[PDB]
Formats: C-alpha cells, structure tokens, sequence
C-alpha cells in the first residue's frame, strides 16, 4: 500500500496533506480499513487539519 | 505594494495595442464565501468574465509560496495575445510565488505553461507524479518585466 | 505596520474588518500579543521584527 503526498500550510497556517496518489495494492489487504489506519497515522504525524486529493 | 490597478494598467497597454475599446477590470476575491481558494477575474464593461485563474496560495516545508491552480481560462475568443501570461506575471509578483502547480494536466494547461516558459515566466515546467504540472518561476525574468520603464513589458505585450 | 495593510485592503476595495481609526485606537492600548492576535483575525499579518532593530548593547 502507499500514499504519495506533500504536507503544506495554507494562509491561516493550517497543515494540509496534498495527496497525489493512494493505493491498496494487495487484493488480500482490501476491504479491511488498511488505508483508514494509514490516514489516522498521517493525520496524527503531521497534525493535519485537512487532506486534499488532487485527482478525483 | 502590488495593487490590482497594476494589472489594469498592463491590460490598458494591451487593449491599446490590440485596438480593443472595452475597459478591462481586475477582480481578486475568494472563489466563494469564506474560502481560502481565490479567483482572479478579468471583467469587461458589461461585467462579463473574459478570463480567470482559480488558485490557492500555499507554503511548502521550506516556507516557499506556491500557487495551486485549480483552473485557468481565456473565455473571450482575447486569445493568442498573451493575456494569461500577463495575469500570471501579476499573480507571481502579488504573492511572491516560487512556483505554480496545476492540478489537472489539461491540454490547455500544458499549452499555457509551455507558452509562458517561452515568455520566460518559468525556468522549468514538468508533469510530475500525480499528473500535476510544476512550473518554477524565473525570478530574474520577472524582475526584468517589472522594471518601472516598462520596456521589456511593452515588448512582451506588443510582440 | 498593520494600519498600512488595512489601508491597502481599503484602497483595493476589500471589505473592512475594522476602520483605520478603530485599529489605531485598539493598537494604542494593546500589548504586542493582543495586537498580533487581533491583526490575525482581520487577516493582516505584516512582517515586523523589533529584535532586528536592537542596538549593539
């Protein structure tokens, strides 16, 4: 699995994670909230206020 | 110390050269109420939106300012006359930007960034992972164009 | 420094968070902490550093 992202700050100094790409590659690992756990960690690690995804 | 009026003065030079009479006004406001996303709009006398850039100014880890461009358009068929280059010159100066990122690598965005590279606004333009265009600002060229004598700028506007 | 930013906003036709005279009255009786906090609310956060201007002593 992966998340490709850049931590940035807006005008108000709030941290946003700009996500370029995210994947759960292993089929056995899907539908089990893996990506939720990764995001929980990323949001905690970078003390993020928001996450933006570049490609919908 | 970078007012909207500066872009209006450049657009008056532009309108003058192309013998267009319509007084072009510059609008810079939140794209919607309470948003950190901004919209630069060029409006005619009828208040019709003739061009725009929708973007958010952000800072990277190193404290460098980047303009995240969601959308840009030259709506009035005003095209092929370097209008969007003038708007970017103003935006880069206004926000003291180090780079401009384009979120969607549309044909127009590739075209516009290539054109602005040839005008010298950007040193480098590259489509990166995530399919975003990253355009690095050519600071010496920006400084040249902003010279008060407006010699380089007039040359850019009049070809 | 903040007054300059507010005056610029006014000249640019942006909506006033407070009038120039109102800001000056506030600033005159505000700690630096309070002045910075208020300016931040008004979206005026000008570069300002009194440390740079200190004498050799």
């Amino acid at each position: 699995a992966n998340v490709i992202f850049q931590p940035i700050q807006d005008r108000r100094g709030r941290t946003i994670l700009l996500v370029r790409d995210q994947n759960t590659f292993g089929a056995e690992l899907r539908q089990k909230r893996l990506m939720t756990l990764i995001h929980l960690w990323l949001v905690h690690r970078f003390k993020a206020q928001a996450v933006h995804y570049v490609t919908p | 110390e970078v007012p909207r009026k500066l872009l209006e003065e450049w657009l008056a030079m532009w309108s003058g050269h192309y013998q267009l009479k319509d007084k072009l006004r510059v609008q810079l406001r939140p794209q919607r109420a309470g948003s950190e996303v901004l919209e630069l709009g060029i409006h005619g006398e009828s208040d019709d939106k003739l061009a725009n850039v929708i973007f958010q100014p952000i800072q990277d880890r190193r404290g460098r300012t980047i303009l995240l461009v969601r959308d840009q358009n030259t709506f009035g068929a005003l095209r092929q006359k370097r209008l969007m280059t003038l708007i970017h010159l103003w935006l880069v100066h206004r926000f003291k930007a180090q780079a401009v990122h384009y979120v969607t690598p549309t044909d127009d965005n590739l075209y516009q960034t290539s054109k602005m590279k040839s005008h010298g606004i950007f040193t480098e333009v590259n489509q990166e992972v995530g399919e975003i265009i990253v355009a690095e600002v050519n600071h010496p060229r920006i400084a040249e164009l902003l010279t008060p004598d407006r010699v380089a700028l007039r040359k850019l506007i009049t070809k | 420094a903040v007054a300059d930013v507010l005056e610029f906003g006014q000249s640019e036709g942006e909506p006033i968070g407070m009038a120039p005279e109102e800001w000056r009255a506030f600033a005159a009786r505000a700690s630096l902490h309070a002045a910075r906090a208020k300016a931040k609310e008004l979206g005026a956060d000008p570069p300002w550093d009194c440390e740079l201007a200190k004498t050799p002593e």
